[PDB]
């Protein structure tokens, strides 16, 4: 029966698998150095880390 | 001193409450840690000992798991503390002010019913067997190992199927 | 409501008293119709199994039958036995209570005046 | 023992049947790019099993006595009709679509069985991976409306991640001048009324889609029809390929178990082909319909589950 | 013991007030839970030493035991909820409306 | 506690007297019957604001309340002038006034009819029960 | 039980420390153990409803063992009548409930 | 009468109201947050009947 | 899942109930519902879907909280009475939160919203565990404590049920959530009697589950979640029309089918106890089940919806299914009417 709280629902999907929009990738940018003692006093290694 | 346990139930009250409000889960888990660590407090003053230090330890551990997953499923840019939302403060505020208040009318209306602020350290230990030796809580918890072996049962039999319960819940 | 009296045993189908009670006929009319019941059941899944209703699986259509007729047989007896037994206890209830239960002395009509309602 | 969990358990398991030549293979290309020559000799060299492409009949021709059926039974499509008339009012364009979707779906699923229970390889000519092309080159000619296109998208949505994909995606490039004088050569009256716009669609499908798709989960292997006219040089380039890439590298044996248990259940196999989606094209009325389904099961040996149509010599039907 | 035992009443109650009254986190309605198995315990352990029912001391054990068991599960089912939606909020979790 | 008591007041005289006290016990009535169906409301149907969620609050209550004070007045003023204590009709006459306050509340005729004939049915059926002794929450006995 | 397996098979998985009375480690008998012996064997045998109205002596004197409210209201009123009296001045504790008695042994 | 207000007051009048009661119980938000609000109406409910019920 | 997780998580799952059924000690009991609670998680988002995920999460958190409440109500009779089970002297309020917190483990209204929610995000065969198996070990504990409970919290939690579970169905398209309403609609009916006969309320068990399980086979059989799925029975698995149009009849209580049974001596015990106003408005509300009922037989079997193409190429396949106990079920659920007095005493 439609009603107007109700107007904007649609049908489940037929095998129950919902099309969600992608996720967020969401890694960690880390600065390893330049005063880091690992990178030589200069090396500015931008990380990209998961966990 | 025969302040000593209502004084520690009213903290506990207090942590409950703060965990009721729901702050990030960072402060949520502090929160357990010094309800348990209280909890620990009022066993021990009722005269135990094993519970009261094992619960503690078992809360020890829990909100390390739950520290590590905060930090992964559960954080936001700006997480909340008591004081963050004014809203939120005001019914911490207002909470204890209704304990304060709750405590005080139930004096008043029966005096010895459930509050007895007269009476407070004069009902904690009821009987004591004076002479005993073998009295202390670890001996009945001990129980599960000769006399209620069914309770060790059902206990290792959920550990055990939860292994397989979470591998199958997280497997993709 | 009977579960707790006297001398019941836990989880007994068929009480060593109930011994006692007649067995049912084995041509009873509930069995009967149990047996008639297993007869549908085996035609109903060649059915859904699209196999010839009444001609496919003549051997899995007697275990229906007998299967019901057996069951019943025994479930009949508990069902019997379980009748009786309100029986006997209602009864014993109400000899230990004649007060409760008093013999009401009827009247015959010529002293009771029923009104009379003119159907007109 | 019909296979299950039990049989599962006592062994009957699918890495242990699986060897070099345990592997799913399609042969894609355009009409007439010489595909089924090559796909032949391919599973002959091999010594896997040749599954010739899924048409109209398939459905008919592995169930049953294996004999065609009348059209009305067999999704009641034409495909000299789709060549005479593409835009027939009917819907005769997209009713032959969907029906070669879901034959081709029954086709792969049948020789997943095949793979999954003996550990012998196969080899497809297009597949369930592959069918958009035409899809596509309708849509794009206005054969089909786009709701047909939607209505498609969604039943692969359902259907095709289930699957495993092939192992390897062979295809056959012929241009699109050179394949319209096969189809004259091929002396077919009406595909050769097949216009070069719709070959070209079928082209452009293939490459700009199925081909950079394939390859990121298949090897994929293309030839020109000089190169793919020897066969024994495509296989020797099969010999040799790596496979380190793909889904089938992370099937263990219990994944493999739950594709089988999929995969021999063709009812359950062709469950969202029949979604209720009222589109006219695929829709049949009830009087229609139920005329139909009636005949259907007045066919010799379709009255019955096989094994117990007496008019077809079964026997022992009361004992079973 | 009776004002005591008021008190771990109220601090159920708070706990259960908090399950029930949900913000965003679901993380934070799985801590609620873990203090109402905090409060049960204490309340069964008091009463079990203010008795003397050594043979009851067991029974609070066997409640940390299935609420480590329930909490467990509870974290298990926040991986997946946060794998889906990158967050534990509870307002996503609203598909089966239809 | 007294809050129970104050509500077997209703009973305690006869009906058609005391109609100031039975307006404001059935008055009371129907504004608790508004406050419970606006607390489900609320929390299962939320308004865009605070504001919005206050004001249907006290838009239910009312409605409610009114509702229960017509069928009060209504009941009592006709058990007085017809002079009927025990006559379940007094009922019906109030319960269908009820119903009519609900349909002009809501601007509805057919809110106002289909109100007037429930309403008044389940209030005589009410009256029924209070003379014969109907039960609605009997204690098992067998 | 709902289902009496352990009845019907004769064991006892969890029927043996149902009450305070029951069994405790190194014979440690619970507050209130002679009472609740009492008040259970009063009911054995005759049900619950009866049991209800006819062990009602039992039942209210081990409620009063196990939750003494009676005992602690009685304590209440000796202490709040002597707060009274002592600040009129009409009472003077004596030496031994003033903290200076003569031990004993 | 037969086909105008026989209808509208009997056959058509119950189909309404229940219709109506249908959409208005049944247009939930499958918030858990909502449900459990509610959840807590229910046990206040609950326990101020059996308040004012104490003798 | 590998054959050791079926086989240790089913164990599970059958253990629960049969610890809570066998228990004298209450927190036996409680052991018993959170071995049920914890097993059947792994069960339900075994697809691992986002519906999935959101059926597991709204399952655990409902049923975790009532666990709590149940557990409250067992220490605090501890407290009062040195006792592992609820006696005659247990205090009435935590008679009423057990009570309330069982409910909610059931599903019952008004503690219902989530079980619709629930049976519509995972597979049938767990829909199937969820309301038959599941249901048992909540109502063994309230079967034992009977002549304890409120007879004015059961009898409204009772209609609450029947009428939301009545109105709540009569908006659905969706074959699992259909069935959820239908689930609570007669837990309102085995409430309402338990305080009175709790046999009755077994009955009415028995009855719903011997008529909730071969309907959930029915729909397992095409996979049918929704109402023009199983308007396409007629083309795909015609032999089933005759079956689930009698089934849907006797879940709806029509006379002379076996669901009529419970209907009809629930009356009359209700009855025999003058509660004459409650089993009044249960029965007449009763009647909107068989109108959503109703609709579905006429989409199944006594009418043909329009059918499609692909449709053909099923009638090519053979099944293997349903098993033989979909038609013991099927026949016994319908035509035992005339054996009535052998399942009341
Ligand atoms: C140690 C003494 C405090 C010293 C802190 C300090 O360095 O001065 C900062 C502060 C000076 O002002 P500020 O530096 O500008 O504040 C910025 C801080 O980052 C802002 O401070 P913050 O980010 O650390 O957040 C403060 C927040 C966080 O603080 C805490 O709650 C942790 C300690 C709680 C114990 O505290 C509150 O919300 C109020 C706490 C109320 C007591 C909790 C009662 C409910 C819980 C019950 C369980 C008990 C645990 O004082
Ligand atoms: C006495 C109480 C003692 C304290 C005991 C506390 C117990 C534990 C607290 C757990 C509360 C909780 O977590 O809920 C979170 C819940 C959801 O929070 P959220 O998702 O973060 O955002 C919504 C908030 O409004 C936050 O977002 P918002 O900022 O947009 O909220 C707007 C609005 C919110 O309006 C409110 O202030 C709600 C509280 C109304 C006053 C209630 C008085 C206590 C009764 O604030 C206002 O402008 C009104 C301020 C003036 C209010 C006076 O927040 C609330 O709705 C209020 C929480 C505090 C209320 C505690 C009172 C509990 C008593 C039961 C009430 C229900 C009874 C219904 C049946 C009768
Ligand atoms: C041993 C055989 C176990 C499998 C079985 O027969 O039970 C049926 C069901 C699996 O059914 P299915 O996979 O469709 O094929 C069954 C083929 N026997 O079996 C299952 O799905 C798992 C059954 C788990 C319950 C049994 C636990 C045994 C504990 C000892
Ligand atoms: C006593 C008076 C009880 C009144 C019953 C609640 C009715 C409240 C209501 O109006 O429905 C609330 C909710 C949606 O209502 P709403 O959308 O706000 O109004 C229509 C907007 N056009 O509609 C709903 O979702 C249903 C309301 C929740 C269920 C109410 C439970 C009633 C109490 C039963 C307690 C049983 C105790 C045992
Ligand atoms: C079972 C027995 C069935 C058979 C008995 C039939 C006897 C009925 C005879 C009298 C009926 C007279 C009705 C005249 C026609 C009125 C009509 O058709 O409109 C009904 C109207 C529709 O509502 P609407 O206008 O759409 O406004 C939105 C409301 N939510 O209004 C509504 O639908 C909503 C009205 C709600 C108020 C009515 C009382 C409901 C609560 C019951 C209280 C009982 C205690
Ligand atoms: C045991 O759980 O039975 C429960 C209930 C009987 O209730 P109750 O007496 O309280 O249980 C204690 C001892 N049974 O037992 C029941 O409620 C009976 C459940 C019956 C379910 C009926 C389904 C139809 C099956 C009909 C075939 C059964 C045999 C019919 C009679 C055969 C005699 C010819
Ligand atoms: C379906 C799954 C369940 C099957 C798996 C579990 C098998 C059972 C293993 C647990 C066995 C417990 O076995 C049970 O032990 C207790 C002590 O603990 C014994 O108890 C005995 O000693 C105690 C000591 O206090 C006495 O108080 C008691 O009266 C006496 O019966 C029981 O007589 C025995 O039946
Ligand atoms: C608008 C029409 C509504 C139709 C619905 C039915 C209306 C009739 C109910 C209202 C009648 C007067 O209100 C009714 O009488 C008084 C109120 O003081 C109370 O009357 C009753 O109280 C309690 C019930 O808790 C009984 O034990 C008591 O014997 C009886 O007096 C009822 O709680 C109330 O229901
Ligand atoms: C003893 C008999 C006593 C009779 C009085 C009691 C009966 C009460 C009947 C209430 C009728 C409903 O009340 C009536 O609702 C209509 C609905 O169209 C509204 O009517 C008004 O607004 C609506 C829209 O809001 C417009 O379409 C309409 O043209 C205008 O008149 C008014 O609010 C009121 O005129
Ligand atoms: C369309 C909706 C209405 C459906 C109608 C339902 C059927 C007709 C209802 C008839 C009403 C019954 O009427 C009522 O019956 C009961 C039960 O015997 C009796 O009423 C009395 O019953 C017993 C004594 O036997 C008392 O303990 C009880 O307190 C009292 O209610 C009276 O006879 C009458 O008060
Ligand atoms: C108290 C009296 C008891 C009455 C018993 C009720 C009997 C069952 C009534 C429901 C009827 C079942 O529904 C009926 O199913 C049969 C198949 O069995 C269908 O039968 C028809 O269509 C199917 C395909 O759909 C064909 O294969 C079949 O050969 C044809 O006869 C009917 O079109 C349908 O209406
Ligand atoms: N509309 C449509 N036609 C198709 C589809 N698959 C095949 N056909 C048609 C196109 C051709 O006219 C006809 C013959 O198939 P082929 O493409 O394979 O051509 P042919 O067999 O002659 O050459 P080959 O050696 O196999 O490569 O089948 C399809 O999915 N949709
Ligand atoms: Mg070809």
């Amino acid at each position: 029966y439609p009603s107007k709280e109700t107007a904007h629902w649609k049908p489940p999907p037929w095998n129950d698998v919902d099309i969600l929009k992608e996720k967020a990738v969401t890694n960690m940018t880390l600065n390893f150095g330049p005063q880091h003692p690992a990178a030589h006093g200069v090396l500015r290694l931008v990380l990209e880390l998961s966990g | 001193m025969n302040n000593y346990i209502f004084v520690l139930s009213s903290l506990f009250l207090v942590g409950c409450l703060g965990l009721a409000l729901k702050p990030s889960p960072i402060y949520g888990g502090l929160g357990l840690i010094v309800s348990g660590f209280v909890g620990c407090l009022m066993v021990l003053g009722f005269g135990g000992s094993f519970l009261g230090l094992m619960v503690f330890l078992i809360y020890l551990g829990g909100m390390l798991v739950v520290f590590g997953y905060t930090t992964a499923m559960a954080t936001e840019e700006y997480p909340e503390t008591w004081g963050s939302n004014w809203l939120i403060l005001g019914f911490l505020v207002l909470g204890v002010i209704m304990e304060v208040f709750l405590i005080c009318v139930l004096n008043y209306y029966d005096e010895v019913g459930v509050i007895n602020l007269d009476g407070l350290g004069d009902w904690l230990m009821y009987e004591v067997d004076d002479v005993g030796v073998m009295l202390e809580g670890g001996i009945g918890v001990a129980a599960m190992y000769s006399c209620a072996t069914w309770m060790m049962v059902v206990a290792g039999w959920s550990l055990f199927a939860g292994i397989f319960i979470i591998i199958e819940i997280t497997r993709d | 409501m009977m579960n707790g009296r006297p001398g019941h045993e836990p989880l007994k189908f068929l009480p060593d008293e109930a011994r006692s009670l007649p067995p049912p006929k084995l041509n009873d009319p509930r069995l009967v119709y149990m047996g008639l019941l297993g007869y549908c059941t085996g035609l109903m899944d060649n059915m859904l199994r699209m196999r010839p209703v009444m001609r496919a699986g003549l051997h899995r259509q007697l275990l229906f039958v007998t299967s019901f007729v057996f069951a019943g047989y025994f479930y009949l007896k508990r069902q019997n036995y379980l009748y009786a037994v309100k029986d006997h206890d209602m009864f014993g209830y109400i000899k230990l209570h004649p007060e409760d239960f008093p013999e009401k002395e009827k009247k015959t009509y010529a002293e009771i005046l029923e009104p009379f309602h003119p159907v007109r | 023992l019909r296979y299950g969990l039990l049989a599962a358990i006592l062994g009957d398991k699918t890495t242990k049947k699986l060897h070099e030549y345990s592997r799913v293979i399609t042969v894609d290309g355009n009409i007439c790019s010489g595909k089924n020559k090559l796909a032949k000799e391919i599973a002959q060299q091999l010594g896997m099993k040749h599954y010739p492409e899924a048409g109209i009949q398939y459905s008919s021709t592995t169930t049953g006595d294996g004999r065609p059926l009348d059209i009305e039974f067999s999704g009641s499509c034409s495909l000299e009709k789709f060549y005479d008339d593409p835009k027939s009012n009917d819907g005769n364009s997209y009713r032959l679509q969907s029906w070669l979707y879901a034959s081709r779906l029954l086709q792969y699923a049948d020789a997943l069985e095949h793979l999954l229970s003996t550990g012998q390889g196969v080899v497809l000519e297009r597949s369930i991976y592959s069918d958009f092309v035409f899809l596509e080159a309708m849509y794009n000619q206005g054969y089909i409306r786009k709701q047909c296109v939607d209505h498609y998208n969604e039943i692969k949505r359902l259907t095709l991640p289930e699957y495993l994909p092939p192992h390897a995606v062979i295809y056959i490039d012929v241009p699109v001048p050179e394949v319209q004088s096969r189809i004259q050569k091929k002396g077919d009256p009406h595909e050769m009324k097949v216009t070069s716009a719709y070959l070209q669609d079928i082209e452009n499908a293939y490459k700009k889609t199925f081909l950079p798709k394939m390859s990121e989960m298949c090897e994929v292997l293309v030839y020109d029809s000089w190169e793919a006219e020897d066969p024994t040089k495509v296989v020797e380039d099969i010999e040799y390929l790596k496979y380190n890439k793909g889904p089938w590298l992370k099937q263990d044996d219990w994944t493999f178990h739950y594709l089988r248990m999929l995969v021999q259940d063709k009812t359950e196999v062709l469950n969202y082909t029949t979604i209720p989606v009222y589109l006219p094209e695929i829709t049949i009325g009830a009087h229609q319909g139920s005329r139909i389904y009636n005949s259907f099961r007045e066919l010799p040996g379709r009255k019955y589950a096989p094994g117990y149509n007496a008019e077809v010599g079964d026997k022992w039907i009361w004992l079973k | 013991m009776p004002s005591t035992f008021f008190n771990l009443t109220m601090a159920f109650s708070l706990s259960l007030l908090g399950t029930l009254m949900f913000r965003s986190h679901l993380m934070s309605t799985l801590l609620c839970l873990e203090g109402m198995v905090l409060s049960l315990f204490i309340m069964t352990s008091v009463t079990s030493l203010n008795s003397n029912s050594m043979s009851s001391m067991p029974i609070p054990i066997t409640i940390l035991v299935f609420a480590a068991c329930e909490a467990a599960v509870g974290l298990a089912l926040l991986v997946k909820v946060s794998n889906t939606y990158g967050t534990d909020y509870v307002q996503n979790l609203n598909l089966l409306q239809c | 506690a007294m809050v129970k008591r104050f509500f077997e007041s209703y009973h305690e005289v006869p009906d058609g007297t005391q109609c100031h006290r039975k307006t404001y016990i059935t008055t009371a009535l129907g504004g608790i019957c508004g406050i419970i169906g606006s607390a489900y409301s609320v929390s299962l149907n939320p308004a865009d604001s605070t504001l919005e969620a206050v004001a249907r609050v006290g838009r239910y209550t009312f409605t409610a309340a009114a509702i229960g004070a017509m069928f009060g007045l209504t009941t009592c003023v006709s058990a007085q002038v017809r002079e009927k204590p025990d006559d379940p009709l007094n009922y019906f006459i109030g319960g269908c006034a009820g119903g009519l306050t609900l349909g002009a509340r809501t601007h509805s005729y057919g809110t106002a009819a289909m109100g007037c004939v429930y309403m008044g049915t389940a209030a005589a059926l009410f009256k029924i029960g209070k003379l014969e002794g109907w039960e609605l929450f009997p204690t098992p006995k067998v | 039980p709902f289902l009496d397996i352990q009845k019907k098979l004769g064991i006892s998985l969890d029927r043996h420390f149902m009450f305070l009375s029951a069994e405790q480690p190194y014979k440690n008998a619970a507050r209130c153990h002679a009472f609740e012996k009492e008040w259970i064997e009063c009911a054995h045998g005759i049900g619950g409803t009866r049991a209800k109205k006819e062990c009602k002596i039992e039942f209210d004197d081990f409620e009063e063992c196990l939750l003494r409210y009676k005992t602690m209201r009685r304590m209440h009123d000796i202490k709040k009548q002597r707060e009274k009296l002592m600040k009129e001045g009409k009472y003077t504790p004596p030496p031994h409930h003033s903290g200076r008695e003569e031990p004993r042994p | 009468l037969d086909l105008i207000w026989l209808e509208k007051t009997i056959p058509k009048s119950t189909s309404t109201l229940h219709t109506n009661m249908t959409t208005l119980t049944t247009n939930q938000k499958g918030l858990i947050k909502l449900y459990f609000m509610s959840f807590l109406i229910n046990i206040i409910l609950i326990i101020i009947l059996y308040s004012i019920n104490l003798e | 899942m590998n054959p050791i997780t079926l086989a240790i998580i089913y164990f599970t799952i059958f253990l629960g109930p049969v610890i809570t059924m066998s228990s004298t000690n209450l927190m036996l009991m409680w052991v018993g519902l959170e071995f049920s609670l914890l097993a059947i998680i792994p069960m339900l988002i075994n697809k691992k879907n986002p519906r999935s995920t959101e059926a597991a999460t709204k399952y655990f958190v409902t049923q975790a909280t009532a666990s709590m409440i149940i557990l409250l109500a067992i220490v605090l009779n501890y407290k009062q009475l040195g006792t592992w089970m609820f006696q005659q002297q247990t205090n009435g309020l935590i008679l009423n939160m057990t009570l309330m917190a069982l409910s909610m483990k059931l599903g019952l209204a008004p503690f219902h919203f989530w079980l619709p929610e629930v049976t519509q995000g995972i597979p049938l065969h767990m829909g199937l565990i969820l309301l038959t198996w599941q249901k048992i070990a909540p109502l063994s504990i309230l079967i034992q404590i009977y002549p304890l409970l409120n007879s004015t919290i059961i009898l409204m939690l009772a209609i609450t049920s029947i009428f939301m579970g009545a109105w709540g169905g009569l908006n659905q398209t969706q074959m699992r959530k259909i069935m959820a309403y239908s689930s609570i609609a007669h837990m309102g009916w085995m409430l309402a009697i338990l305080p009175y006969n709790p046999s009755l309320t077994l009955l009415n068990l028995m009855i719903y589950i011997i008529l909730t399980a071969p309907m959930f086979m029915a729909l397992m059989l095409n996979n049918s979640m929704t109402i023009n799925s199983i308007s396409l029975l007629w083309n795909k698995t015609p032999a089933m029309l005759t079956m689930i149009s009698l089934m849907l009849l006797s879940l709806g209580g029509l006379p002379p089918l076996t669901g009529f049974l419970p209907k009809w001596i629930i009356i009359t015990e209700l009855m025999k106890n003058n509660c004459l106003i409650m089993a009044t408005l249960m029965a007449m509300m009763a009647l909107l089940n068989l109108f959503f009922y109703t609709r579905l037989i006429y989409s199944t079997s006594l009418t043909m919806f329009p059918t499609n193409n692909n449709s053909k190429m099923m009638t090519h396949q053979t099944k293997t299914k349903p098993n033989l106990m979909f038609s013991t079920l099927a026949i016994m659920s319908t035509m035992t009417l005339p054996l009535a007095p052998q399942l009341i005493t």
